[PDB]
């Protein structure tokens, strides 16, 4: 819950999912997987490529 | 058959055309409502078996539309020609059209119903190399005489079974024949009896051909001797893998596998007595004891007849905070000779995974796929 | 019924341990094999993995099989939720290696004693994965899970016994009829005045039944008026909370719960649609989980039971919705006592009490707790 | 991680019994959420017959003694 919104407000100050990273990259992605499910986006060229928010 | 990628269109939750790239461990994440445990329904759909067949196609969310055309593809590296085909990039697709019409296609050519079975009969993408959700303990709770065949297709002995079955039918038909013609051979001034030379020409030659099918068919029926031998060779090969795999899941375990009677055709019984317990039954195991043991028995199989790519629907679902991490270790030490597809919500296996395809669901009842590597 | 303590000797993995259930959530944590699921099976064998003697410890190295297994439960009856005046109730059950028993407040009692006393913690306890047990069950077999929640089972069972009695009453009037038909011809010395000396009083003697039975049938008919009414009064109060819990779990997801036919036997049929028309068989492992879970916390809004136990009810849902089955378990900590057995730390964070169960000493389970 | 404190605590709980002999006190072994996992590990090692703990009653101060 806390890690799932600690980057939510930080998404209004667009960049890659790795731009929100410093090992815990897993959990960070897992949160973005929910926010998508809440309609709040996700861009990628193709599989396992640059992922922009 | 090194897995390459999988494309889905119109399949269940999958509405927009999306695919997944697989590596040599791939953890399929995503929160509930999404499509991760669906992708496995598609992987079994590709090779073989919601309600009926219509519920396979995207029913449609009332934020998008209602599609009526569903199809799945699979691409594999057959460099070593794992299968009886000479292609080095194989593409297998199955289609479902709302007309009630299914299709099958490989490269440029349509395929038959009972065709894609045979291409895979020797490989064993075994549907039992797919661990299902709420099925992780299936083999442990299932009756002995319902756990025998999993070894049969593990040893590869299924193809021989189809052989001896069809041959059995043939030998029956020919027996009916020779029996029926023996009755014709038994039913059989001066002028010209010239038809008897043909009667004895339609028997002494004809019963010679049929009776040449006898001794030739019962030798292919004796090829089941090879099927039973190879089976038991494997039945025993799994044996001394249990304890050593068990004892490395339960520090100090003792378990073993054994059969009933002799007369393939029998049943198998599992025995498990964890360290510092024993003296008990299978029904008296814990909730995650059955989980790990089944895991050991379906993790040791792949040390004997390994497959290319296996499926895990929530295998570590009911397990500890540690006996998952050990399950993760094992997923890493076996990820070499086979590709692993795991569906897990706990970070434990995710840390020991190579690349994750996280499944989201945006646009209402539609699944999206995002992948990341380590 | 306020849970106070639980003592165990000889029951499965139980090696003589006492559990002091605190106010709020108690998380029953630990790794596999500990036997924390026994802590629910004992709260079965005391209220009402074997088959008999399978309930008793049998076999572990560094120990020996026992012969007698017993469990006690200490309940604070200060508010008199029980039909006794005691402020500390203590119920115990036991089984002997010989197959032979229960005590109420340090005193022996009959078989249907504890049963009659609690009338109650079924769907009050959720064992491993049994959650979905509500959904998959047929609609005709689903209303049972409501009948207990509506207390209709008391009036119901009684009424059944009362009809059973009416059957015997008719069974007596049967013979009485033939007897009297013989007395009509036997009617028309003074010793024949001895035969009419039984029929005239046997008239008000058979009429004694021909009245009491009529006093019983009415006692059935309007007794269903207090069952068939209470079933609806509860059903609707759970209705108006289905949407509340369900939606609070799925932001934007709206669903409902309806029934079929009058009532008696009304198959309750369940419907759900996440935020998308989802036959509910097509719901995810979590979507099948947070349904019987929301439905619970709606029932827990109508007739909330003080002792409610759940065994790994959250092992099927992503960490995003584990917080759901965590906070809806952190609110109701005040209104009712929740004992959950889940190794997922997400709920173990808000749990007021942590009772860690391990197993030392071979197949023998010890207990620790901190909070 | 979860497995890392399992054996990371195995140094401070075995060397405290080799320094003072005093059992590792969970009240003393408190690192800092954390009081859940850190209890879960010790509440694991008991199945490996690697550690034993005593309680005169429930809810009492717990002391970890690794050995067997
Ligand atoms: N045939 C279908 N047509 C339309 N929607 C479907 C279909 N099958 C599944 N869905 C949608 O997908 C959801 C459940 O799909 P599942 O495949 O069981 O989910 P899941 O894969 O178990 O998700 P997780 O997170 O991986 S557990 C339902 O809410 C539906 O909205
Ligand atoms: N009746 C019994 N007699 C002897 N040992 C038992 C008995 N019941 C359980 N055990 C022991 O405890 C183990 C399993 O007990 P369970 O109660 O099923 O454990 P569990 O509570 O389900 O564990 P978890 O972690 O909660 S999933 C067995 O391997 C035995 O060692
Ligand atoms: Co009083
Ligand atoms: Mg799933
Ligand atoms: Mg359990």
């Amino acid at each position: 819950d806390i890690p799932i919104e600690a980057r939510m407000n930080e998404i209004v100050h667009r960049i890659n999912f790795m731009d929100l990273f410093p090992e815990h990259l897993v959990v960070t992605f897992l949160a973005v997987l929910e926010l998508m499910k809440n309609q709040l986006l996700i861009e990628q060229e193709h599989n396992f490529s640059d992922i922009y928010i | 058959m090194f897995l390459k990628r999988l494309d889905v269109i119109g399949f269940k939750s999958f509405a927009e055309r999306i695919s997944v790239d697989f590596v040599k461990v791939t953890a399929v994440v995503g929160p509930n409502g999404s499509g991760k445990s669906n992708i496995t329904d598609a992987i079994r759909w590709v090779l073989g078996e919601g309600g009926k067949m219509e519920d396979i196609i995207f029913a449609g969310s009332d934020s998008r539309k209602r599609l009526n055309l569903a199809e799945v593809t699979l691409t594999l590296d057959n460099d070593d020609h794992f299968l009886p085909i000479d292609f080095h990039e194989v593409s297998v697709t199955r289609r479902v059209y709302r007309s009630g019409e299914s299709e099958f296609l490989i490269n440029n050519q349509p395929c038959r119903l009972k065709d894609i079975i045979d291409l895979f009969m020797d490989s064993g993408k075994e549907a039992f190399s797919i661990i299902s959700q709420g099925k992780v303990e299936e083999i442990l709770s299932s009756k002995a005489e319902d756990r025998r065949s999993i070894f049969e297709e593990a040893a590869g002995v299924l193809k021989y079974k189809t052989r001896k079955k069809k041959a059995e039918n043939k030998l029956f038909e020919t027996q009916d024949n020779l029996n029926r013609v023996e009755d014709i051979l038994h039913e059989l001034s001066i002028d010209e009896e010239r038809v008897n030379e043909r009667y004895k020409f339609l028997s002494e030659q004809k019963e010679d051909l049929t009776e040449a099918k006898n001794t030739l068919f019962q030798v292919i029926e004796e090829m089941d001797e090879e099927m039973t031998k190879r089976f038991n060779d494997t039945f025993v090969q799994i044996r001394s893998h249990f304890d050593q795999v068990f004892r490395s899941l339960f520090g100090g375990g003792r378990a073993e596998l054994r059969l009933t009677d002799p007369n393939l055709l029998s049943g198998v019984e599992i025995i498990a007595q964890p360290p510092g317990k024993k003296l008990q039954n299978l029904n008296l195991l814990s909730g995650g004891e059955r989980a790990l043991t089944a895991i050991a028995l379906l993790f040791s199989i792949l040390k004997v007849r390994p497959v290319p790519f296996c499926v895990l629907d929530q295998v570590e679902a009911a397990l500890d905070e540690a006996n998952v991490f050990r399950f993760a270790q094992y997923l890493k030490k076996y990820s070499s000779d086979t590709q692993f597809i795991v569906i897990t919500h706990r970070k434990g296996t995710m840390e020991e995974a190579d690349v994750l395809y996280g499944v989201t669901m945006q646009e209402s009842g539609v699944s999206k796929v995002i992948s990341v590597k380590l």
